[PDB]
């Protein structure tokens, strides 16, 4: 017995009606359960036996069965409902999980706050250099950060990482790190990160001069 | 309070063995089924095992059939998951959980879980991170100033970062670690504040890396 979960992911505004469906490879009884998992935390039981709400779960979550299909529905999507939702078939001696549906919120466009951090002296004494560019509460998640050392566009020497969607304002934040040798860091001087994002008419550049 | 605490994970070399424990309180583990659920990094839930301790009935999945064994000591109210011949695909967060049942027999679900415990299967070595301050700048853009910490060159996951021992929480953004070209992990954790507040309250980031037994409380400051 396997569970095919659709959709893979979805995007929806606050207040919308969202539905997630699991189909069973073989016929199953109403022994389906629905869990919600926020990033980096344990899953939380939302619904048991297909249609029954666990206590403490808001009424906006509901479960239904249509033969071999099982549906979890959020009547009015809230910003805190951003999560990966899983379906489980089983009775306690064997359970199988669905692949999961990642649900993120749609909201108005927000422009990133952009900050730049030069390497610490403590790190330069270690023989390495890390310059960090930070983008704060931007939506949508799509954005480009370009590193300019002495007004020369670099490539292949920087790695970025993005937080998961905020649960109150439904925004994202990004952090790009340009990693250079203390030697190559000290051979240049001007360090800038240029951010291109939808909420920015003209791209924004934040920079510093070494020393 | 029904509580479940996992323990016993960390770094283990391929082909090794590791015994995880799940200490339970608020109920007797003979009352219910105890489950082990694993999750690969950035992947879905996967059921590993289940036990009825009172009668000793075991239940496994085909992926961990011959190697993984699930035990239970009612004297200690503790479940155990011993894992042998560990492969790289066993790298995952392992949760223990209690199964609750609809009183009628409708079917039920896992109501209470543990925090999980990371099990990394890799020949690489444990290395402690280095914590560097990302100092605030002269800039004020919306009147905003960011400060933060950079935890660098560490193996394996995870590290935990908090600001002023959890008292500072608003405006905090801690980013997922990214595998460097070094084969080591490194991440950042920043916090946004008003520029005028810089001279008033102090900011300390607490970095914790248990595989290395590294606890650092670094004070971030202007200039």
């Amino acid at each position: 017995i396997q569970m095919t979960q659709s959709p893979s992911s979805l995007s929806a505004s606050v207040g919308d009606r969202v539905t997630i469906t699991c189909r069973a490879s073989q016929s199953v009884s109403s022994a389906v359960a629905w869990y919600q998992q926020k990033p980096g935390k344990a899953p939380k039981l939302l619904i048991y036996s297909a249609s029954s709400l666990y206590s403490g779960v808001p009424s906006r979550f509901s479960g239904s069965r249509s033969g071999t299909d099982f549906t979890l529905t959020i009547s009015s999507l809230q910003p805190e409902d951003f999560a990966t939702y899983y379906c489980q078939q089983g009775y306690g001696w064997l359970i199988t999980f669905g692949q999961g549906t990642k649900v993120e919120i749609k909201r108005t466009v927000a422009a990133p706050s952009v900050f730049i951090f030069p390497p610490s002296d403590s790190q330069l004494k270690s023989g390495t250099a890390s310059v960090v560019c930070l983008l704060n509460n931007f939506y949508p998640r799509e954005a480009k950060v370009q590193w300019k050392v002495d007004n020369a566009l670099q490539s292949g020497n920087s790695q970025e990482s993005v937080t998961e969607q905020d649960s109150k304002d439904s925004t994202y934040s990004l952090s790009s790190t340009l990693t250079l040798s203390k030697a190559d860091y000290e051979k240049h001087k001007v360090y800038a990160c240029e951010v291109t994002h939808q909420g920015l008419s003209s791209p924004v550049t934040k920079s510093f001069n070494r020393g | 309070e029904v509580q479940l605490v996992e323990s016993g994970g960390g770094l283990v070399q391929p082909g090794g063995s590791l015994r995880l424990s799940c200490a339970a309180s608020g109920f007797n583990i003979s009352s219910s089924y105890i489950h082990w659920v694993r999750q690969a990094p950035g992947k879905g839930l996967e059921w590993v095992a289940s036990i009825y301790s009172s009668y000793g009935y075991t239940y496994y999945a085909d992926s961990v059939k011959g190697r993984f064994t699930i035990s239970a000591d009612t004297s200690k109210n503790t479940a155990y998951l011993q894992m042998n011949s560990l492969r790289a695909e066993d790298t995952a967060v392992y949760y223990c959980a209690r199964w609750w049942a609809s009183v009628g027999g409708a079917g039920g679900g896992l109501d209470y879980w543990g925090q999980g415990t990371l099990v990394t299967v890799s020949s690489a070595s444990t290395k402690g991170p280095s914590v560097f301050p990302l100092a605030p700048s002269s800039k004020s853009t919306g009147g905003t100033a960011a400060l933060g910490c950079l935890v660098k060159d560490y193996f394996p996951e995870p590290v935990t970062v908090s600001w002023n021992s959890g008292a500072l929480t608003s405006g905090v953004h801690t980013f997922p670690a990214v595998l460097q070209s070094s084969g080591l992990y490194s991440l950042s954790s920043v916090v946004t504040v008003p520029s005028s507040s810089l001279g008033t309250q102090t900011y300390i980031c607490n970095v914790n890396h248990k595989p290395s037994n590294t606890k650092v409380d670094k004070k971030v400051e202007p200039k």
